[PDB]
């Protein structure tokens, strides 16, 4: 088995009511059966679109999510992922600065 | 059923030639394979073919393949007595271990023997044991000649049966009648229709 | 690369324990069963690719396969069914796609062996007509009076199968057509040349193996036992 | 500038009855083929992906991986049943397959193989081998696979033929999207101290950032990895660890192929 590795990151610099797109990146896991969602303030995204799925050279799984959003000071967004590696699902927050 | 075969049964005479067609869904098709099987017997293969257009031989057996019309046809040329036999076809779906054989129905083929001389005669012969109880030999007499079921129950005919003595290239027709009830032998074979020139010694 | 099946011919009962076998000295890793019905293609019923290994065929319910070598490979009938009369074909072969087939199995599954009864076997003398007319000598073999119509007739001169001059009954006919369980007969002939015949030094003999009850199969009528057997009739020649 | 050609087929096996094959294809790092267990029909991803095939020999060849897929899937059910008890579900297969391209008429295929997430498998000249590290029991599906006569030949003119010829022809189709240049748009933030320096939304994928102080090139400064975007450009971001205080003078440069020339220097 392998670990997922999540990465949370907007296409465009992200300003406060301005409409953009986030992604989120997940690697280096196996077996390919996976679950992943987007959430806003905790709650999920309806249209979360998702790239085909492929693998790298070290036969590593990998695959990328995205929805538009928009930013604002309040709103808090994340990707949630499941898999049969980890006992518990592994959220990562959107940090804007990070 | 993938694999269709045509015709169902077939009745030719000595020295023609037949063919035997053999249609198939299967996919892939790696290799075709035509057996023959005698009344009885098991499974003889004759040819194998493996390329997208084939041809193959063995002696009087000659077969083609088309896998694009997914279709094998099977030539016998100048057909013999021991051609008698359902032909069977089968095609594999793998080139190795990892196939399935998917098999057709079969082609029944009758070869009927050409009697060059024919001597119709019915003989009485008797028990090797038991002097008294004897059989009757319907015999020698040519194809064009059926031998009709008995008309009794206590009578008791056989069907028509061809012998081959292969180191005197000789062939004959033979029947046998019998029965346990004053039973006669020129009123044995009553309800056939046999040759007048037919020889009955007494 | 041969492949032996045993029993080669089997009469049993509903309900009845049957057990196919087939022996393979080819070393072939992988083994198949297959059986044959009239308007129908050999069907796969089970398979194996090693021992201790059982496959599903495409039509596997009714019957159990069993590996225990490389060698063997079994078809069990634990509740025999008249559904499962059929010819059983056994095949073998390595990693390449040709399969070799076994000589067949006949099976015949009866709801009651209470009709099974051996043929009585009579060997007819050749006619001096025919000797004296065609010059050569038929005789005519007759098995009557046998349940079911599994029997194989063959011909012996000095101990040794003959098979030139020979033909049997393609079908056995029944003794009494109105009857549903009717008894069989069967005839065939050994034509020879009349110099064969008149050498008393030959020795004809007619053999029909019956196929019928096994030595461990129950039977409560007060008849003799209709085991599997062999019955004969046999005639010397003469001048 | 070398283009690698990618057909990359993931097979899950769950049991002895559940199965599904997906199939991506890449063209450098952009994909032109998507296969899907549910589409019966290979997709095209870019309007290009039919290369300098014509429609006659395009339909011949999805038609032999339609075949293929069904025949895939029966033969690995097939080989579990050979090992059992030895092998046992859940099983992943992983092929990765391909040509890569070299100037003039020059390339180099290859079928590569993954038991498990470990390759083990691939096709080498005229036959299927193990590879170094490889589990021996896979010495019996290599002799049943070889046997294969017909795969062989066939997986033979895929490499050896097929796949130059179809890249040649899909370098030509593609040229326009293979040399494509796409700006990139930095920004700058802080984290509790390390800055961050983001460079979204560019292609090709060679990049130049650096944290400089004027003409100074900081050494400290940490390269992540390469992220994609879904409008198919690149992300890449810098980290630099700092002391409080100091962030003012702190740039980052950017040099990329797209700009020609103007670097995006951008002051905190
Ligand atoms: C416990 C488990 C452990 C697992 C161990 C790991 C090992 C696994 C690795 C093995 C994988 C290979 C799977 C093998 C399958 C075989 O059983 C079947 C068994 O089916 C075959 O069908 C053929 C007819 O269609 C027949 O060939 C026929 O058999 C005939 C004999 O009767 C002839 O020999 C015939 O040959 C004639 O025809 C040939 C055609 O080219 C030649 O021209 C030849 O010269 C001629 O004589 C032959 O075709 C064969 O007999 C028959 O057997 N073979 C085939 O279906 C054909 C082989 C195709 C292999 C495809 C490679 C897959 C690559 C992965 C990428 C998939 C993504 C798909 C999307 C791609 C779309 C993008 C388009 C880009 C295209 C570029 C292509 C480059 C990429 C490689
Ligand atoms: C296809 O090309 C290969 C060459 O190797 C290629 O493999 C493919 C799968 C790609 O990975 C590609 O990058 C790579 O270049 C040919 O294989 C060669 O075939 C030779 C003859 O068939 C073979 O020679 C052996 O066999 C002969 C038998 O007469 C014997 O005399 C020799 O001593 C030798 O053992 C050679 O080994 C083999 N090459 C390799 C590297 O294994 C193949 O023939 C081509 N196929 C077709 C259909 O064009
Ligand atoms: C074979 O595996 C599949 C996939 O793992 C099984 O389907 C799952 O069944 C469970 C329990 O019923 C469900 O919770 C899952 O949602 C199913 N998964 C999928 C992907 O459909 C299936 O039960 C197994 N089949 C057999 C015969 O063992
Ligand atoms: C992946 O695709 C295969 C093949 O299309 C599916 O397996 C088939 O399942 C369907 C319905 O379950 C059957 O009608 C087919 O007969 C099966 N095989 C074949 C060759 O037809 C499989 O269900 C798909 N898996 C998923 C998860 O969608």
């Amino acid at each position: 088995q392998k670990t997922p590795q999540i990465q949370v990151y907007s296409r465009h610099p992200p300003e406060n009511g301005k409409p953009n797109i986030l992604n989120c990146y997940v690697t280096q896991f196996h077996p390919p059966h996976i679950e992943i969602q987007m959430l806003k303030n905790g709650k999920k995204i309806p249209k979360v679109e998702m790239s085909d799925m492929s693998f790298s050279k070290d036969w590593s799984f990998y695959i990328l999510a995205h929805t538009e959003f928009t930013p604002t000071e309040t709103d808090t967004y994340a990707c949630r992922v499941k898999h049969a590696s980890m006992a518990e699902p592994k959220t990562v927050y959107w940090d804007r600065d990070m | 059923t993938q694999v269709e075969q045509s015709p169902q049964s077939l009745v030719v005479r000595q020295g023609e030639n037949c063919v035997l067609q053999c249609n198939y869904s299967v996919t892939p098709d790696n290799h075709l394979r035509w057996f023959k099987q005698d009344t009885g017997k098991g499974l003889v293969s004759l040819t194998v073919l493996v390329d997208q257009k084939d041809k193959t031989s063995n002696g009087r057996y000659s077969a083609t393949l088309d896998k694009d019309a997914k279709h094998s046809t099977l030539h016998i040329t100048a057909t013999l007595l021991d051609d008698t036999a359902t032909y069977i076809c089968v095609v594999g779906d793998r080139g190795s271990a990892l196939g399935r054989l998917h098999f057709g129905a079969g082609t029944q083929l009758i070869v009927i023997p050409d009697i060059q001389n024919p001597d119709p005669a019915v003989y009485q012969l008797r028990d090797s044991k038991s002097s008294d109880k004897s059989v009757c030999l319907f015999t020698d007499f040519d194809s064009q000649t059926n031998v009709s079921q008995s008309k009794d129950s206590d009578v008791y005919i056989t069907d028509k049966c061809v012998l081959d003595m292969r180191s005197m290239d000789f062939k004959s027709n033979s029947a046998v009648a019998w029965s346990n009830k004053d039973f006669a032998c020129a009123n044995a074979f009553n309800n056939s229709i046999i040759p007048e020139d037919t020889f009955f010694p007494s | 690369a041969a492949v032996t099946q045993s029993p080669r011919n089997k009469v049993a009962v509903t309900g009845g324990k049957v057990t196919l076998s087939c022996n393979q000295t080819n070393n072939h890793n992988n083994m198949y069963w297959y059986r044959q019905d009239t308007g129908h293609g050999l069907r796969l019923i089970h398979y194996s690719y090693g021992a201790g290994s059982t496959e599903k065929g495409d039509i596997p319910d009714g019957y159990k396969a069993s590996r225990p070598s490389q060698e063997n490979f079994s078809l069990i009938l634990e509740l025999a069914t008249p559904s499962q009369t059929s010819v059983y074909f056994c095949a073998s072969g390595d990693e390449g796609y040709t399969q070799y087939f076994g000589p067949g199995t006949r099976l015949l599954v009866l709801e009651d062996l209470r009709n099974v009864t051996p043929p009585k076997v009579s060997l007819f003398e050749p006619s001096k007509a025919e000797i004296s007319h065609t010059q050569k000598a038929t005789l005519v073999c007759l098995a009557t009076g046998f349940y079911p119509d599994h029997v194989e007739l063959s011909w012996w001169v000095n101990g040794k199968e003959v098979h030139s001059g020979v033909c049997t009954d393609p079908q056995p006919l029944k003794e009494q057509p109105a009857l549903n369980d009717s008894r069989y007969s069967l005839s065939s002939r050994l034509r020879v040349s009349a110099t064969f015949w008149q050498n008393p030094r030959n020795h004809f003999r007619c053999q029909v193996q019956f196929y019928g009850l096994s030595e461990n199969d129950e039977w409560t009528q007060d008849r003799a036992k209709p085991v599997t057997q062999i019955v004969s009739a046999e005639a010397w020649g003469r001048a | 500038k070398n283009y690698t050609f990618r057909c990359l087929q993931m097979s899950s096996f769950a049991n002895r009855s559940w199965s599904r094959t997906d199939s991506v294809v890449w063209l450098g790092d952009l994909q032109t083929h998507r296969w899907s267990n549910d589409s019966a029909t290979i997709s095209f991803t870019k309007p290009w992906s039919q290369g300098k095939l014509s429609n006659q020999q395009w339909e011949k060849l999805q038609h032999m991986f339609q075949v293929y897929r069904v025949s895939f899937t029966r033969d690995i059910q097939e080989l579990v049943k050979m090992m059992s008890p030895k092998e046992d579900y859940p099983i992943e297969i992983q092929l990765s397959a391909g040509c890569e391209m070299y100037p003039g008429n020059a390339s180099e295929s290859f079928l590569h193989v993954a038991f498990q997430g470990k390759y083990v498998v691939r096709f080498w000249g005229t036959s299927w081998q193990t590879v170094p590290g490889a589990p021996s029991w896979l010495d019996l599906p290599i002799k049943v696979l070889n046997a294969d006569q017909g795969t062989s030949a066939t997986v033979q003119m895929l490499l050896n033929d097929t796949c130059p010829l179809f890249v040649r022809g899909l370098l030509e189709a593609g040229k326009s999207d293979l040399e494509k240049q796409e700006k990139p748009v930095a920004w700058l933030s802080s984290v509790p101290r390390q800055l961050v320096c983001h460079v979204s939304g560019f292609y090709p994928k060679p990049v130049w950032v650096m944290w400089m102080r004027g003409d100074q090139e900081q050494q400290g400064t940490h390269r992540g990895d390469f992220l994609p975007n879904a409008d198919e450009t690149w992300y890449l971001q810098a980290t630099l660890d700092v002391e409080a205080g100091e962030e003012a003078g702190l740039a980052c440069r950017v040099k990329h192929s797209s700009l020609g020339g103007q670097d995006i220097i951008l002051y905190w």
